[PDB]
């Protein structure tokens, strides 16, 4: 029964390796860095 | 008698570089 310990396996990684979204995923500067407003400002 | 006197022109800018880049950047 070497299938069920694979199973369980699955079963773990799917709910640990899941990733974020829409969500408290919320990014630092550098990610939420406007070019076109830069480049307007510096014009 | 009255005198007539010219005012030189005092304007300020209207455009940035010949444009208005607000409205420019909007649309692009």
């Amino acid at each position: 029964a070497q299938q069920q310990l694979n199973k369980q396996r699955q079963d773990f990684e799917r709910v640990r390796l899941r990733p974020e979204q829409l969500s408290n995923i919320i990014h630092d500067e550098s990610d939420t860095i406007s070019f076109r407003s830069n480049l307007l400002k510096n014009f | 008698s009255i005198v007539r006197n010219y005012k030189p022109l005092i304007n300020r800018l209207k455009h940035y570089n010949g444009y208005d880049i607000n409205y420019i950047s909007k649309i692009g």
